[PDB]
């Protein structure tokens, strides 16, 4: 919905920082991606091997 | 109601309150006289589709595709083994083709009943099958492939005693 | 199942017999195409539809000479396969056929290795023609040429005049494989004369003025003596065309 | 086509309105009804003919609902569409 | 079936009490389905349920001891009769033929037992021995020997667990396909009268002859229910469905109906028996964590089309 | 593991009766024939009564506290059960045609619409033991000359309306003071009085005609009684109002026609807010939230049902069930979606999580005979008696290819490479295999061989070869591939019409008319070994029999069978009234269900009390989920299973092994023993107490030292679990903690961990590939957004 106002007040320093809170927890949490491709790519191994 | 004499006959011709109908059921064992309006009602009802699928403009691909259908529809059920004309659709189908594509029709017809009334009787009490399925109502036209696939059911004294005059019972099918 | 070909067998009958006034029909309204200015029923099923399928096969306990002459009618004819009779009868053999699905039969008769007698069934209900070959040059018999194209051949009719021509130029389109090449380099003849059709394969090329061909494979003359209706496990079946031997006119009637 | 030599139910303004505003509509009419009495009569058919309980095929403005979804009903149209054949 | 005679007297009498019966309704209204062994006979008698009558079959038990247990094959074409000298013959109840006899046991056979897939067969005598059986083969797979002899056996197919009222005032539960005890009930002061498996296995209501009735959850093994009766409850059963209990007590000519409040309601599991006389633990269900850990990651707590429905909603309005 | 709770009907989600909410909204009770269906909002949820009836269903009523629920069918028989126990208490024998049935608003009675009376019967306790007779009646009501049509409970529950055929609406009371406040009648009024209802300050009455006119009534003054206050009128041709539902706090009405057409108003004004069609068919049932925002109509011509909010005018669901019967199954290789197909050419397609119909498919004409998969789940198969079969999509969901012979034969069976490239479908007039590549979209072959018709298809998908059991008592298996084309015959002793394959690919399993099912080793074409059915078959007799049910060949084989995914249990289902399950090793029968009693089917008496509908299981199947199986019958799809867990099967138990013993291992820290002992005790809720107690960092080491034995088990339980968890994290890192375990293992044993694998796999796809997905592309979004340049 806001993505179009949001990209077009960018470089604003009060959302930017923000942004880059929220950028933080999501590279702290991208390992569940990770783990996810792991697993399910030796699953599929498996069940075909 | 009294056998009316002559003066009342002619003056009172008309009143009655009770024969194509009673006809095919004398000589084809039909059973009812709705069974037969039906049927008739049925012949009325595809003369009148013909007359409507001609009325639909000849160089149509609809009414062409529509009028195969119903051709090799009916066919495949059994009641013309024609495929060709169209006279044949309007003119042939009749009562007596229903009824002969009738089940005991076909029974007596296979000579699986010398009579056809015993054909219906057979039916009655199920000594018969009809394909995958036995069959217990007379009133049931058969399609070509279980007409092929009709018999008895499995370890009736019918069968048995056919395979008593025929000297050849095998009990290991309990036959 | 007995049931089942007894009434494919009645129908084929009564199909027969339709086709029979249907064509009398048509040499009624033959005189008025002329006044104001078609293939059989088993074969207009499959006319150029379905590729055919034809079992080869010997009467029984043969000579290598019969041997070698049905491997070379295979040779010559696509899709077809070899079978050699042994111990099998007639009506298990037909019937193992039906049920495997095939088009058309041919299978050989002879006396002391010297092959004489050819007969083609139609499967599905069909006709049989029944030949009689006696000028059979082999292959085998001249040399080591090499070996067949096995293309798919160009087929030559020559002197088919009656209906009864018709009905065999019928049945031997639709024996060989629907739907050629034009450019399909072996080319097979039907040369007719005296009521004698005969038959040699011919390869060909067309020259940078004309034509040059080859004849190669068999050579032979065959005569049909017979064609009935029904299969040949019938033996019974009606006739559709009977020879005539005991005649006044057999020396001098053409197409009888 | 072929002409009418009977008098013009349709005066010619009524005519030029019409004008002034599917094959054909009897065309469609005529679809439709044998549409519906080839349903009634495979169905009276199915009813002779078979061995299971077969009951009747259905029954013969403002906005309306279809209940039944070909799609499941929350995937776009450029979703289901194949790049190639875009 | 032979047309001969019958021997007995002219005047007609009734069968002696039951004191043994087994019955299956696998093939009901075709051949016989009920077998009873009387009061000191070395034969059964069989006896149809549908046709509310005897049939035609009475196995002997051909060593001349008393049959003292019967039991019926759960497709209902074989019957087990376990005599009192070991004997176990085997009958084809189809025809009542005898078909087979096995001989392990001594003494009397009081309790026999057939696993539902018609495999192995449990036996157990008065000398205290369990034996284990191929009834596909016919061969022994095990022989158990206990402390006290042996009065009674109740069998559990859906569980393949047999519990067992031993002479020393206990009950004993073997697991089948392990052969071995696992577990062991005591607490009744006397006699064991009658002892049965719920439908789901989970407990076991016993009366015994201390005017006691015990019902005992076997997954921690503890005594969840213990009532004095008046009337000394000599059978208790549960019913097919999981719903009632039935009770023949020592007087009265009928049987009394117990209602459950365990089938209409949950139930602490709480040894509770001599003291008459967590919690999730207690109602045997384990509610989930919401949250294990901080670095666990969580879902929604229901639907999960929810995503699709935040992403994928304004398609649905059109 | 034998054991089987029937967890649900999907289908017919309508069929006849009122549809009624639950006091929050969250749940909606529809009537089915013989069952009611629980219908859980707010996760999505269905759930069908485990209980059946006498005949088709009449009345239902539920308490206002959701405890009790009243259902009468049409023989007075009323079955009264509790819902959190979900159980029968009661069957009472209301012995008249009972109509309408209202429970009061205080709860303490209810009032019955039965024929011309209003009966009043008050209630028992439900915290009361089980008694002998708790039915009580209050009071009978009889002032009217016709039948009382409809009912109507006050605010208070002292006032009810009986409206009546005979043009009236009587007040009556609960009590004789109140009776002869207002036990008054309501004439003047059109054709039939359809409805009538008190207001919400009570002082208008209105009642609405079958002509379309609401008579507002109004205790006001010309000693003053029952002036007709207003009158509104509803205008068409000729839709006449079936059904009608007014809530009063939000003064709204629902009126649904004959035509479909369903308007909804505001009553005090008298404003048409909208008004729109179901259909061509009439609206049969309305029903009203509490809080009013949610609409369900409910009509029977077609079994369709929609449930509407008008605040922000969302159809919640518009769904219908299947006209005629769910001819043909078909479970989703991950299980998620199982398809059906009818009669109609309709084939409608579900989610099994959500029990709800996504789709369907119009495009076959005729019945579709058989619908089929590969080993992949994107495409369905739709062979039919048009003369031609159908490839389909199901995630762009269009149809590929409609495959057709020339002569357009009826294909009867099917079956489909295991990779997908060729097609084969099975005829009945031709018997001849005729088999289409896939991307040619042409036939390649038809092969003959088999004389008579062919019963069934099948793919060994592991050699990947097909056997075909036609009706010449035969089975004939194809290798076709590696310039092969040849071919083993197999007699057996009577014509074979059901025939599958073992999961594993190498027995097969046949049903034949005697009713004895066959298996064969593939490879040395030699009978593996029968079982027996003609005994345990329970058919029913018809009430034109002229013989016995016992003496009737009518359903003594069985029409379709499934392995199991094990190859070791047999669902087999017939013409007849039971569904069968058997054991491979053993070669015995394990589990026999009745599949419904309802005497208004054909086939399920035995023996008649001293054409129409009958029963017949069409096809079967197993869950590759492993922990149910479903049945498409005459009705619909029936769903037995598993997941109950209420049943003690331990393994290999010990006299120490205890639940609590187990808490003393996990208070002891002895996870790898405690975890033991939890699978040994196989209780579920124990084993979730564990799996949730045992910490992170020595999950890798209890895993490493789990026995292969509880291994299969540990996998299928964290399947089962995860599927309904949220700690996803911990359920993967389980995962990764086993398949570092046990790869080579499993690799070994494949055919072993199939379930698991399974079940497991779909779980990865169902939930954690979509959520990595919106993670994804939240910080791809992220990215650009951050990274491009600020337009002007």
């Amino acid at each position: 919905a806001h993505g179009d106002v949001i990209h077009a007040n960018n470089k604003n320093q009060d959302i930017a920082s923000a942004l880059q809170n929220w950028e933080d927890v999501h590279k702290k949490e991208d390992r569940l991606d990770d783990l996810v491709k792991f697993c399910m790519g030796v699953a599929a191994f498996v069940t075909t091997a | 109601v009294r056998k009316l004499k002559h003066h009342e006959q002619k003056l009172l011709k008309k009143v009655d309150f009770l024969h194509r109908d009673t006809q095919v059921m004398r000589t084809y064992h039909i059973q009812n006289r709705e069974d037969y309006h039906k049927y008739n009602r049925i012949c009325g009802d595809i003369r009148r589709l013909a007359n409507k699928l001609s009325l639909l403009p000849p160089t149509d691909p609809f009414r062409r595709k529509h009028e195969q259908l119903l051709l090799d529809k009916l066919y495949a059920m059994g009641v013309l083994t024609t495929k060709s004309k169209i006279s044949d659709l309007e003119n042939k189908v009749t009562v007596s083709a229903i009824c002969r594509r009738r089940l005991p029709v076909i029974m007596h017809r296979l000579k699986m009943a010398e009579t056809i009334q015993d054909a219906v009787k057979f039916i009655e009490q199920g000594h018969v099958r009809v394909g995958p399925n036995l069959i217990n109502d007379p009133a049931y036209l058969v399609t070509r492939n279980m007409e092929d696939y009709v018999t008895w059911v499995d370890n009736s004294k019918i069968k048995k005693t056919l395979l008593r005059y025929r000297n050849q019972i095998d009990d290991f099918d309990f036959s | 199942m007995l049931r089942r070909q007894a009434r494919e067998r009645r129908e084929y009958l009564y199909r027969k017999a339709q086709e029979l006034q249907d064509s009398q029909l048509q040499q009624k309204r033959q005189i008025i195409k002329q006044a104001l200015a078609q293939v059989d029923d088993e074969y207009a099923a499959t006319s150029g539809i379905m590729d055919p399928r034809i079992i080869v096969t010997t009467s029984r306990d043969p000579s290598t000479r019969l041997s070698q002459f049905a491997k070379e009618i295979k040779l010559l004819f696509p899709n077809a396969v070899r079978l050699n009779r042994g111990n099998y009868v007639m009506p298990n053999l037909v019937d193992a056929c039906k049920k495997s699905g095939t088009t058309d039969l041919v299978v050989l008769h002879e006396h002391r290795g010297v092959p004489t007698s050819l007969t083609i069934s139609h499967f599905p209900h069909g006709p049989t023609a029944q030949f009689s070959l006696h000028n059979v040059v082999m292959r085998h018999d001249i040399i080591n040429a090499g070996n067949q194209s096995e293309v798919n051949p160009h087929l030559i009719f020559d002197n088919f005049t009656t209906a009864l021509g018709k009905r065999v130029v019928c049945i031997l389109k639709h024996l060989f494989n629907a739907g050629p090449k034009k450019d399909s380099e072996r080319v097979i003849t039907f040369a007719n004369r005296g009521d004698f059709i005969s038959v040699r394969q011919h390869v060909y090329v067309r020259t940078r003025e004309g034509v040059e061909i080859a004849e190669v494979g068999p050579r032979f003359e065959m005569r049909l003596f017979e064609l009935r209706l029904g299969t040949l496990e019938n033996k019974d079946a009606d006739v559709e065309w009977q020879l005539r031997r005991f005649i006044r006119t057999a020396n001098k009637k053409d197409y009888l | 086509f072929e002409l009418s030599d009977v008098k013009s139910s349709k005066s010619l303004a009524e005519i030029y309105e019409d004008d002034y505003t599917a094959l054909s509509e009897e065309l469609q009419k005529a679809h439709s009804e044998i549409s519906e009495l080839y349903a009634n009569l495979v169905y009276k058919l199915d009813v002779l003919s078979s061995v299971h309980f077969v009951p009747k095929p259905a029954s013969t403005e403002t906005p309306t609902i279809s209940m039944e979804d070909a799609q499941p009903l929350y995937m776009s149209n450029a979703s289901s569409l194949a790049p190639q054949e875009i | 079936q032979d047309g001969g005679r019958v021997g007995g007297s002219t005047i007609k009498s009734k069968f002696p009490e039951i004191v043994a019966l087994a019955i299956e309704n696998a093939r009901i209204g075709e051949w016989e389905n009920i077998i009873t062994a009387h009061k000191d006979e070395k034969f059964a008698r069989t006896w149809d349920m549908r046709n509310k009558r005897v049939g035609r079959w009475t196995f002997d038990t051909t060593d001349d001891g008393f049959v003292k247990s019967v039991a019926m094959s759960q497709c209902g074409n074989f019957g087990f009769i376990g005599s009192s000298n070991g004997s176990i013959t085997i009958y084809n109840m189809q025809s009542g033929i005898l078909r087979k006899k096995y001989k392990l046991h001594k003494r009397a056979v009081t309790g026999i037992s057939l696993d539902g897939m018609n495999r192995k067969m449990v036996s157990c005598g008065l000398d205290g021995i369990v034996g284990f059986y191929d009834f596909n083969k016919s061969t022994l797979l095990g022989k158990l020997k206990l402390d006290a002899p042996i009065t009674a056996m109740v069998y559990h197919r859906s569980s393949d667990l047999f519990a067992l009222a031993l002479d020393d005032l206990s009950i004993v539960v073997i697991d089948a396909v392990t052969q071995r005890v696992v577990r062991q009930l005591w607490g009744h002061s006397n006699r064991i009268t009658a002892f049965d498996f719920s439908p789901e296995g989970r407990w076991i209501v016993s009366a015994s002859l201390d005017s006691t009735i015990r019902t005992w959850d076997l997954p921690t093994g503890g005594c969840i229910d213990g009532i004095i009766v008046d009337n000394v409850a000599t059978n208790v059963k549960f019913s097919p469905n999981g719903d009632l209990l039935a009770t023949t007590h020592v007087t009265g000519n009928g049987i009394c109906i117990w209602t459950n409040r365990a089938q209409f309601k949950t139930v602490s599991t709480r040894t509770i028996d001599e003291s008459e006389f967590l919690n999730d633990i207690d109602f045997n269900t384990y509610t989930s964590l919401e949250q294990i850990d901080k670095e666990l990651l969580t879902l929604s707590i229901g639907p999960r089309s929810k995503m699709n429905t935040l992403l994928h909603l304004d398609v649905i309005r059109k | 593991k034998s054991d089987f709770k029937f967890s649900n009907l999907l289908g017919t989600v309508y069929r006849q009766g009122n549809i009624t909410f639950s006091d929050d909204g969250k749940q909606l009770l529809s009537p089915v024939g013989n069952r009611v269906s629980v219908f859980d909002l707010i996760n999505n949820k269905s759930f069908t009564f485990e209980y059946e009836h006498r005949k088709n269903i009449a009345a239902i009523d539920l308490n206002k506290q959701g405890t009790l629920l009243i259902s009468i069918d049409e023989d007075g028989r009323a079955i009264l059960v509790n819902f959190k126990a979900r159980n029968v208490l009661h069957h009472f024998n209301f012995k008249e045609k009972c109509s309408a049935v209202k429970f009061s608003p205080d709860g303490r009675l209810f009032a019955l619409a039965s024929g011309r009376f209003l009966q009043i019967w008050k209630t028992p306790d439900v915290n009361k033991d089980r008694q002998f007779a708790p039915f009580v009646r209050h009071r009978v009501h009889a002032g009217h000359f016709q039948d009382i049509t409809s009912l109507t409970w006050s605010q208070d529950s002292r006032f009810i309306l009986t409206t009546s055929k005979d043009l009236s609406a009587k007040i009556w009371s609960v009590d004789s003071e109140e009776k002869n406040l207002a036990a008054t009648t309501f004439n003047g009024h059109r054709d039939y009085v359809m409805g009538a209802f008190f207001s919400h300050d009570q002082e208008k009455i209105y009642t609405v005609s079958k002509d379309g006119a609401v008579f507002v009534w109004e205790f006001t003054k010309r000693k003053y009684s029952w002036r007709i206050t207003k009158k509104h009128f509803f205008y068409a041709n000729q839709a006449k109002v079936k059904c009608v539902t007014f809530h009063p706090a939000t003064r709204l009405l629902a009126v649904g026609f004959t035509s479909g057409e369903f308007r909804l108003y505001d009553l005090p004004d008298f404003t048409l807010i909208q008004q729109l069609s179901m259909g061509q068919n009439p609206v049969n049932t309305v029903s009203v939230n509490q809080t009013g925002e949610w609409l369900a109509f409910g009509s029977s011509k077609l079994g369709q049902l929609l449930v509407y909010e008008w605040q922000s005018e969302s159809y919640i669901l518009k769904q219908q069930g299947h006209f005629d019967s769910t001819n043909s199954l078909a479970y989703s290789p991950d299980g998620s979606r199982v398809v059906t197909a009818s009669e109609d050419g309709k084939i409608k397609v579900w989610d099994i999580t959500s029990g709800f119909c996504l789709a369907t498919f119009e495009e076959h004409t005729s019945s579709v005979t058989a619908v089929q998969f590969a080993k992949r789940g994107q495409v369905m198969f739709s062979s039919s008696l048009d003369g031609t079969v159908r490839a389909w999509d199901l995630i762009r969901y269009r149809n590929f290819r409609t495959f057709t012979g020339t002569e357009r034969i009826q294909f009867n069976c099917l079956a489909v490479d295991p990779s997908g490239e060729v097609v084969c479908a099975g005829s009945l007039d031709n018997f001849d295999i005729h088999v289409w590549s896939v991307q040619t979209g042409q036939l390649l072959d038809a092969l003959s061989g088999h004389e008579g018709p062919v019963s069934c298809l099948s793919f060994s998908q592991e050699n990947s070869v097909l056997a075909s059991a036609s009706w010449d008592k035969t089975i004939r298996i194809w290798s076709i591939f590696g310039r092969s084309q040849q071919v083993e015959p197999i007699e057996v002793y009577s014509d074979v019409l059901a025939l599958s394959m073992r999961p594993d690919g190498k027995e097969v399993a046949v049903s034949t008319l005697k009713g004895q099912i066959s298996i064969f080793n593939i490879e040395d074409a030699k009978q593996v070994g029968n079982i027996d059915c003609r005994k345990d078959i329970i058919s029913g007799r018809f009430n034109q029999d002229r013989f016995t049910a016992k003496n009737s060949e009518r359903s003594k084989f069985f029409t379709t069978i499934h392995y199991s995914f094990d190859g070791m249990a047999i669902v087999a289902g017939g013409n007849n009234n039971s569904i069968c399950l058997y054991d491979v090793p053993n070669e015995v029968l394990l589990k026999r269900f009745i599949v419904s009693r309802n005497m208004a089917l054909n086939g399920t008496l035995e023996f008649l009390n001293s054409m129409r509908p009958e029963v017949r299981v069409t096809s079967v199947q197993f869950s590759p989920t492993a922990n149910a199986f479903a049945a498409a019958s005459t009705e619909g799809l029936l769903i037995y299973s598993t997941n109950d867990t209420i049943l003690f099967d331990p393994f290999d138990l010990d006299v120490d092994v205890t639940p609590h013993s187990t808490v003393e291992a996990l208070r002891e820290k002895q996870f790898l023993n405690a975890l033991v002992m939890a699978f040994r005790l196989n209780e579920e809720y124990l084993i979730n107490k564990v799996y949730e107690a045992i910490p992170i960092k020595e999950i890798p080491l209890v895993a490493s030292n789990i026995p292969a034995i509880y291994l299969p088990r540990i996998l299928k339980f964290i399947g089962d679990f995860a599927i309904e968890s949220q700690h996803i994290e911990f359920n993967l890192i389980w995962i990764k903690a086993l398949l570092s375990a046990s790869g080579g293992y499993i690799n070994e044993h494949k055919y072993l961990f199939s379930t698991a694998m399974r079940s497991i796999q779909r779980f990865i796809v169902r939930v954690a590939k979509e959520v990595v997905n919106t993670t994804t592309d939240n910080k791809y979004t992220y990215r650009f957004l951050v990274s491009t340049d600020g337009s002007m």
